[PDB]
């Protein structure tokens, strides 16, 4: 431990800072496996016994890094999808392949993938709640149902404009486009009321 | 031998060894194959522990741990024991986190346990004796009935 | 392959000058640290009892010589008389027997005097060998020689010096097996190189003796090397490092160290540029580590085109472009 | 069943050549590490006092021999005279008793001479057995044999060797029991196999002696097998694990 | 000057006789460079609500 791993002995009081004196074997005396054998240790009778007298070095392969996720051993596999291809389909492909793994090997998502998962989950009923609430507000204000359904027919035109524009320039369906779409929907609704209340 | 000797032999001989790696930083400008030293220090099974040397002579004769002690894999603690209907059993108390559904959590636990029971040893079986969610399920299903009726 | 072994300088000849006769150290003749020649008087222990013993023995010898003189006179007088039968043949034979017995007694007394003289000479302690004498372990007036042989002074020979270094048994056995099996030819004729710790002082020597009995405590065998010390730089007892050759390889193969791969089993392998610029995997057994290269023992032949780059970016059988 | 037992290689014959006499080592007549024959000179201790003692013994021998010659002459002269009564039978009997006494004294002086000669030969330090001699423990000019028999050298017989390995006693009793009721058969006739750690050579040997006493500190009886060592591979003092058939 | 072994006569074995003593890094795991030359760096993080 002391010769090859370096051992911290005690505290060096370096002009007011408490740093640690470190002991390690010399650079020339720890550069080869033979240097491990050349180290000596003391026996009970006071002589020094070389390591090579009772140790034999055998090579094998091992982990320089062990990765564990939620307490089990893991491999962290990362990459990026092909250009022009959605990430959701990539998660679909990855889970499909991971299903072909031998039983006992689990696959989990982490960070960005987990966040993308929950986002894609929540978007739909977010839209639904928005639409039902605007309907209810519109029936409240117009003291009717037909006029609410009338005005609510407006939003697909704003959605169509946003979608055609983004597809023409080719941008993805990111959060920024989504909020742009929602504010466009809001202004289109404002337009629709500004016509229909006077009507 | 005294019990201090056996304790100290166990303490120094059953210890993990942070050996290191040759060619480590600061490394010579010449050498280029650092690699781990991975000494085996701790003992895994009762056979290895019974091979702890208590006293070895120059001739070769040795006193291994097993020669004075019986070594086996047992409980860290024998204060408490549990039985379930006259047969030796084990049990755990699962507690609900704050601000969480019980019925869903109970169903998740039961489904997980039944899924794990597929991998159980055949001699052992699982059973959930106590469930605080059953009372709530019957209570809500009755109260809904009372509201409707 | 050279091994640096831990060793100590020992003088070729050491003489522990010890007092053999009990007495009070009268005078110390030598000065400490000087070189002494054989027979140089070092100490002077009082010869009070030994001088008396020699005097007694000399008295006994004097008596024996007187008896011999008397017997010689008897025989000289009887010899002309017995021819004319003036004395009986029996008397002449008795006189001759007395003469021979007196000669024998004189020889015995001379032996006793010689014994006493050697014992007395043990009191004038002399340097048994030539070399550098050290401190005087006793001073004038000290009682020495009673009970045990008191150590008086030490003499060492400073040229040449020995270097009794030591080697682990297993390394020696591996070297011997390799020599017998034929991988490495022995390097006994190669001279040991001596290096003194903390100094640039280098010396050459020769290995003399390789002990056969492994030390029981340290599991090592002892070796002895003789080193010339004309300037007296090599000091007895000094810790030194000895570069002992561990055999010669006529066809040693050394490759860049980064060009060795190891499999999950620990078997080392090397990527080779085969015919048609195809990468082949040839397994290899690796030897020792020299500088930035590994010594290869088997699995390589002269002229093999080894790839010492892009090992992480090469699969077997893939096509590559040599540089 | 083979049990691998720790043990050490020990040489068949060890000759700790020691100084039987006090004196200064004049010379060292051998080269360290060489194989010496029995009776070869190793050290030369200063033969100053022992030569003098031998000279004294020879002087006593010469005196006794002179007296013997005188007595023989006297008896030869008296032999025909007593036949014609020229000398008394009593005188001739006294002469013959003197001759017998002289012969006995000659024997005694010869014995003393031989004692002195062998004492002197103790100063010629000779190898008692043939084998490999190690480093000389003393150098020329060193005082040896004063007080104690100073160790001079060590001579070891390298072929064959004994490997003194160790068996746990309780294991020996358990095997002996299993033999006794007959579950297992004794494997005394199977050869031992010795493997030196870290090398590939395997040596076969025959069990020689199984101890009766028990090591107090460890409770294990010692054993001894003999292994041929033709190539000098096995060294004295090596740690060896001996595989011993357990039935 | 840490004494490893001192005899009654006066001879001593100091630490420097067996080891080279110097002021160095506690750990040599990580090294940083800034444009081809040895450099150091620190990451300053903003406190909440500032």
């Amino acid at each position: 431990s002391t010769a090859f791993g370096s051992s911290v002995i005690n505290d060096f009081a370096n002009a007011g800072r408490q740093q640690r004196v470190v002991v390690q074997a010399e650079q020339a005396e720890r550069m080869t496996p033979e240097s491990v054998l050349r180290l000596h240790v003391p026996n009970d009778s006071g002589s020094l016994v070389p390591l090579s007298a009772f140790v034999t070095t055998s090579w094998e392969e091992g982990p320089v890094q062990v990765a564990r996720y939620n307490g089990y051993p893991s491999i962290r596999i990362a990459g990026d999808a092909a250009p022009g291809v959605s990430t959701g389909e990539a998660m679909l492909e990855l889970e499909r392949i991971a299903a072909e793994l031998p039983e006992g090997i689990g696959y989990e998502w982490t960070g960005l993938s987990y966040q993308e998962r929950v986002a894609s989950g929540q978007a739909t009923m977010l839209f639904a709640l928005a639409i039902t609430v605007v309907f209810l507000l519109l029936v409240a204000l117009y003291e009717s149902w037909a006029i609410p359904l009338t005005v609510m027919l407006i939003v697909p035109v704003g959605a169509l404009g946003a979608v055609l524009a983004v597809t023409a320039i080719g941008l993805p369906n990111d959060v920024y486009f989504k909020v742009g779409l929602i504010t466009v929907i809001g202004l289109a609704a404002k337009n629709a009321i500004l016509i229909v209340e006077f009507a | 031998l005294s019990i201090d000797d056996v304790n100290n032999a166990i303490r120094t001989q059953n210890v993990q060894v942070p050996a290191g790696a040759f060619g480590s930083t600061p490394g010579s400008s010449e050498q280029e194959l650092t690699a781990t030293l991975t000494v085996k220090g701790t003992l895994d099974n009762p056979e290895e522990f019974a091979a702890i040397v208590l006293r070895a002579n120059q001739d070769g004769s040795r006193l291994t741990l097993g020669d004075v002690a019986r070594i086996e894999v047992g409980s860290q603690d024998y204060n408490f024991g549990s039985r379930q209907d006259g047969k030796p059993a084990v049990a755990a108390a699962v507690q609900l986190s704050p601000g969480a559904n019980a019925i869903q959590t109970a169903e998740a636990v039961k489904q997980r346990l039944t899924e794990l029971s597929a991998n159980f040893p055949d001699n052992v079986e699982f059973s959930v004796p106590y469930d605080t969610s059953r009372f709530v399920d019957v209570a809500i299903d009755k109260v809904i009935m009372t509201l409707i009726e | 392959v050279f091994a640096e072994l831990p060793g100590r300088i020992e003088p070729v000849r050491v003489a522990e000058v010890r007092a053999r006769v009990a007495g009070i150290v009268l005078k110390r003749t030598f000065e400490e640290g000087a070189d002494v020649k054989a027979g140089d008087v070092l100490f002077q222990i009082d010869p009070a009892p030994f001088k008396a013993a020699l005097s007694r023995a000399q008295g006994e010898l004097a008596r024996a010589e007187a008896q011999l003189f008397q017997a010689q006179a008897m025989v000289r007088r009887y010899e002309p008389l017995v021819k004319i039968d003036a004395v009986s043949q029996q008397d002449f034979d008795n006189a001759m027997a007395a003469l021979q017995s007196a000669q024998a007694d004189k020889r015995s007394a001379q032996a006793n005097v010689e014994t006493a003289r050697l014992d007395l000479g043990y009191a004038e302690v002399r340097a048994p060998i030539a070399g550098r004498i050290g401190r005087a372990q006793v001073t004038e007036g000290a009682l020495v020689g009673q009970g045990e042989a008191t150590l008086l002074a030490r003499i060492q020979q400073l040229d040449p010096v020995y270097a009794d270094f030591t080697q682990p048994a297993a390394d020696a056995l591996r070297l011997r097996a390799a020599i017998a099996e034929g991988k490495v030819a022995g390097a006994s004729d190669q001279p040991l190189s001596l290096r003194v710790d903390g100094t640039d002082i280098e010396r050459k020597g020769t290995l003399l003796f390789t002990d056969i009995s492994v030390d029981r405590s340290t599991g090592q065998i002892a070796l002895r090397g003789q080193f010339d010390n004309p300037e007296g730089v090599l000091l007895p007892g000094m810790y030194v490092r000895v570069r002992t050759p561990q055999g010669l390889n006529q066809n040693a193969i050394l490759v860049p160290q980064r060009a060795v791969q190891r499999s999950a089993d620990g078997q080392a392998s090397v990527m080779l540029l085969g015919e048609g610029d195809t990468v082949e995997v040839r397994q290899v057994t690796t030897g020792a580590m020299q500088g930035s290269r590994w010594q290869i023992s088997e699995g390589l032949q002269a002229g093999d085109k080894v790839i010492t780059s892009s090992l992480a970016a090469i699969r077997p059988g893939a096509k590559v472009i040599p540089r």
